């Protein structure tokens, strides 16, 4: 009874620079008889790269064209905004941003309108929840694109 | 009715392992060091002289050795030194040598000087002594000799052939005419007055003459008186004359015939001492030649004898080199022991020519030996070198060293940290897990 | 039954996956290694850079000094093969002085008389028995010499006038006048060599004829205008002849003149025991055996030498001897100047050695130079070791830390499937 759940949490693990591939092991560990099991349905593919998409609201089978109305989940940009640390997502279809970044954003006045999918919301953070689907994306993007920079320097460096 | 404290520990638990971490590092560090300098320095330990003694060794020995070598020569130049102021006086003692064989020589040829065979003068002819004072007085006597003899009692005058001896051996010839060398000649005038007036006009060749003069005549006592006995050769009884007292009228100091007078060697020795009675003297010689007149009373007298042949000393037999022949022969002898004891010393200089050539070859070797190596030292002082590696490695083996001990400084602090940070975060495990 | 153990695996990935970090960070360490290991080699080029190969002659300029070194054995050897020279130059030079020495002693021979017995062969005899004899003291209580060196005659006709007062055989011989001394002298000599003695028993000296007196005018003071000597010789000059009692008018006379002194005297038997006059002596002796008759007879004499102060004199003498002296003195002395000049010049061939140590230091200082820039170009040399020490070193660090990562993260990632485990006995 109920201890039975938490266990499998400890799949955070998977976080491993050595990582050739991952598909298969994946697999069974849905097998039980949570929103840890609901991320784990969909976040094997972040391996490959962060920033793709495949939304389970329009097709989850196929993509249409590279441009996604909401971003590629960028980091930082110097004319926009500054980098970003703790996103909270929206509840509805995916809209998140910054936490301490709203809270002036929207400094008094909070129905305005959200500048990411040319669409209208115009609700705000304040029935917005916790965003545990950004965990895995910088952590695995630099993880990822920062090895690189010393091979080459090493082996650029040693030819005497 | 709620279930309150939640999990508070896993977090801590990872400094106590975050900081023992470094147990490994700090080892392995100075693991690595030592052992990496100390297998590095597994070559250098020994090979600081792989090739370094091979020719490096000669140049400090030998530079210590210099002290010795240059004041060893300079030793020995000075002993060099002093072996050419032995060899100087070797070779003064050999112009010294020189100077005696000559003198020697000279002494015991001078026989040859005046007598070699002097005995062939006249060569067949005949000659006299009748007017020898110089070699041209005969224009005194030639035909104006006979004015002389007129003023005398039976003939007393020149003596010529009054002192020609008949026969007779040739040794014992020397007292007689010793004794009447006082009155070699006696023309005379009995007149007192005219002593100097007829020496004086008897200078018709000059008055470069010694002439004596003498007025005694025949003396007058018998024959008769203590005559002595013939055992040894007297030559009184030996001339012919024109009366027999012209050989006795000096028997006054000429007394001879009438005592036992004897010679060195015989007849008892030194009676001549023992003033013998009954008669006045009898003093004789000591030696044939030059001995003096033995006595025991007034004292002796010499006989070096003085004479020539001055009338004929061949006069059946004329020749040469074979009657006189011990003198020659045996001068010859005292040549050869001479020339024996003065080449005794020539070989005594020889030998000493042979030590010093071989001192001065030996000093050379030993010199010129030095000098090669003082060359060499000198030389390879200037060598060729390496020692830029052995200060290389030396500092390489000691700054690894300082930093193995710096790397050792800091192990014990960060160890220490790890018990007393574990005390206090280790026991709430125990307690979260009661608390569930 | 049972509730089971449940999962209790959990934190057993921490104690494994926390190491991955361990020589990650080592990787810094191994960039800054190469980088610093890097600039030091450009640094290593930079000595590269003053190339300056060792002088270009060391092949042969080891042979050049080593040509001079030998020079200077080769000097010295030949300066002293005359300095030898100089040696034999010197030992006659003294030996020459040495010759100066006695020559001048026999030139500057003092009033002595011993000179003069040199003309006859073999009176050196007497002359080396008074010589061994001066030399020592020993003691004699009546010193006596040869009476020839021991008087004071006027003139040489004077030497003649009394050389016949005594034998040559007496003038070899030594007079006493304690006769009881018959042979107490001869303890060293005895009887060696050829020389005889002469006694003594009385003497006379009173002036005679000293007034008016037995003739009828006077003239002249008595003989003995100068006669002196030793006292014993003296003794002897009276003893032996009686010369103070001959009535010696310088000029003319005869023996009948004499006859006025026929009466007795102090003088006693007829006649003198001798008489002079001028170059004539003559002898005295008794007609016992004869007709009883007075007999003077007479003798003619010539010049003598002896009992004079003057042994020869400056207008013959041993003079060529001087002149030879002389002549030989001077040469043997300029030859010791010549020999001093040739030694001046072995003195500058001291010199020119001391030039020759002096290119001998200048060559030594310049090698020197040589061979610590030979040292310089060692340490040029050195940063072969260096890049040989770092090639090896970086590589194997590099190694060791990618297969640490290598294994160490693969061990891990096998390990991280341990949670198969997990999925375990609960239900199916």
């Amino acid at each position: 009874y109920k201890q039975i759940d938490e266990t499998i949490n400890q799949l955070v693990d998977s976080t491993s620079p050595s990582t050739i591939g991952i598909e298969e092991q994946v697999a069974d560990i849905t097998s039980t008889y949570t929103d840890t099991l609901k991320i784990l349905k969909v976040l094997p593919y972040i391996w490959n790269d962060p920033t793709c998409v495949i939304p389970d609201l329009q097709n989850p089978a196929d993509e249409d064209d590279l441009q996604i109305e909401g971003g590629k989940i960028e980091l930082t940009c110097p004319i926009t905004c500054k980098p970003y640390e703790a996103p909270l997502i929206s509840r509805k279809c995916n809209h998140v941003f910054d936490r301490d970044g709203i809270q002036n954003y929207l400094q008094g006045y909070t129905t305005r309108d959200c500048p990411q999918a040319a669409c209208s919301q115009v609700v705000s953070m304040r029935d917005f929840v916790r965003d545990p689907i950004m965990e895995l994306r910088c952590k695995i993007a630099k993880m990822k694109e920062s090895q690189e920079q010393d091979k080459r320097s090493s082996q650029a460096i040693d030819v005497l | 009715e709620h279930q309150n404290a939640r999990e508070l520990l896993r977090d801590v638990k990872s400094r106590f392992e975050k900081e023992k971490s470094n147990q490994a590092e700090a080892q392995s560090n100075i693991d690595q060091g030592r052992k990496k300098v100390d297998a590095l320095n597994k070559t250098i330990a020994h090979l600081e002289e792989e090739l370094t003694k091979e020719m490096g060794g000669d140049k400090d020995q030998m530079r210590q050795e210099l002290e010795q070598l240059e004041k060893a020569n300079e030793k020995l130049r000075e002993v060099n030194n002093s072996l050419v102021v032995s060899l100087q006086d070797v070779k003064n003692e050999e112009r010294d040598i020189q100077h005696e064989r000559e003198s020697e020589l000279r002494t015991i040829s001078r026989s040859i000087q005046n007598k070699k065979v002097e005995l062939q003068n006249i060569a067949k002819g005949n000659d006299t002594f009748l007017m020898n004072f110089d070699r041209n007085m005969d224009r005194l006597l030639r035909t104006i000799e006979q004015r002389k003899n007129e003023f005398e009692t039976p003939a007393i005058g020149p003596l010529g052939s009054l002192v020609t001896i008949r026969k007779g051996f040739e040794k014992w010839t020397r007292s007689i005419q010793r004794a009447i060398s006082s009155s070699l000649n006696a023309f005379v005038v009995s007149n007192p007055k005219d002593n100097r007036l007829f020496r004086d006009i008897m200078r018709s060749c000059g008055i470069r003459s010694n002439i004596p003069i003498v007025t005694y005549c025949l003396s007058q006592f018998d024959y008769s008186k203590g005559r002595a006995h013939g055992n040894y050769p007297t030559i009184v009884d030996a001339l012919e004359f024109s009366k027999p007292e012209i050989e006795c009228l000096f028997v006054d100091l000429s007394r001879i015939e009438r005592i036992v007078l004897i010679e060195d060697k015989n007849e008892a020795r030194n009676f001549l001492q023992r003033n013998p009675v009954n008669v006045n003297m009898a003093l004789s010689l000591r030696d044939r030649r030059s001995g003096f007149q033995l006595s025991g009373g007034y004292r002796l007298d010499t006989v070096t004898y003085q004479d020539k042949i001055r009338l004929k000393v061949n006069s059946s037999s004329d020749n040469g080199t074979q009657y006189l022949k011990d003198l020659i022969e045996q001068e010859t002898k005292e040549l050869q022991n001479i020339r024996d004891r003065y080449e005794e010393k020539l070989s005594e200089v020889r030998s000493r020519l042979k030590e010093i050539d071989g001192r001065l070859k030996s000093t050379k070797n030993e010199m010129r030996k030095t000098n090669f190596r003082m060359t060499e030292l000198k030389m390879n002082v200037g060598k060729v070198v390496d020692t830029g590696i052995l200060n290389s490695k030396i500092n390489e083996r000691k700054n690894q060293e300082q930093a193995i001990a710096s790397y050792e400084a800091a192990k014990e602090e960060l160890g220490l940290k790890i018990e007393q940070i574990a005390q206090e975060a280790q026991p709430i495990k125990e307690q979260y897990d009661s608390t569930k | 039954e049972i509730f089971e153990k449940l999962n209790t695996i959990r934190d057993e990935v921490i104690k494994k996956k926390n190491q991955n970090e361990y020589y990650r960070g080592r990787t810094k360490k191994l960039q800054a290694t190469i980088i610093s290991t890097k600039e030091d080699f450009l640094r290593s080029q930079e000595i590269l850079a003053q190339t300056h190969l060792p002088e270009k002659s060391v092949f042969e300029d080891i042979d050049i000094k080593r040509k001079e070194i030998i020079n200077k054995e080769g000097e010295i050897r030949d300066l002293i093969s005359e300095i030898d020279a100089k040696a034999n130059a010197i030992n006659h030079e003294m030996r020459s002085i040495q010759r100066q020495a006695e020559s001048k002693t026999k030139s500057l021979t003092t009033t002595d008389k011993i000179g003069i017995l040199n003309q006859d062969q073999d009176l050196k005899e007497v002359r080396d028995a008074v010589l061994m004899v001066r030399e020592h003291p020993e003691m004699k209580d009546k010193i006596l010499e040869p009476p020839i060196m021991t008087v004071s005659a006027i003139n040489a006709q004077f030497a003649a006038y009394l050389a016949q007062c005594v034998d040559y055989n007496t003038s070899k011989a030594l007079t006493v006048v304690d006769s009881d001394s018959y042979k107490l002298f001869a303890n060293p000599i005895l009887d060696k060599f050829k020389v005889n003695l002469r006694e003594l028993s009385s003497a006379d000296t009173t002036p005679p004829v000293p007034a008016e007196t037995v003739r009828d005018l006077g003239f002249e003071g008595y003989l003995s205008d100068f006669i002196t000597g030793d006292k014993r010789v003296m003794k002897m000059l009276c003893q032996t002849s009686k010369i103070h009692t001959i009535p010696v008018s310088r000029r003319e006379l005869t023996p009948a003149q004499i006859k006025k002194l026929i009466t007795p005297r102090p003088n006693g038997k007829i006649l003198f025991k001798r008489i002079i006059h001028g170059n004539r002596l003559v002898d005295i002796k008794q007609s016992a055996y004869g007709s009883k008759q007075v007999f003077p007879t007479d003798v003619s004499i010539k010049q003598t030498n002896f009992y004079q102060g003057s042994i020869m004199s400056n207008e013959q003498k041993i003079r060529i001897e001087n002149e030879i002296i002389n002549l030989k003195n001077e040469y043997n002395d300029r030859k010791s100047t010549l020999d001093a000049l040739s030694n001046q010049k072995s003195g500058y061939r001291h010199e020119l050695s001391e030039l020759a140590s002096k290119n001998d230091d200048i060559n030594r200082e310049a090698h020197q130079l040589n061979e610590i820039r030979k040292k310089y170009t060692m340490r040029k040399s050195t940063i072969e070791t260096l890049r040989e020490k770092l090639d090896q070193l970086k590589r194997e660090a590099r190694k060791d830390v990618s297969q640490k990562i290598k294994d160490i993260d693969d061990q891990i990632q096998q390990l991280l499937l341990k949670q198969r485990h997990l999925l375990s006995k609960m239900a199916s």
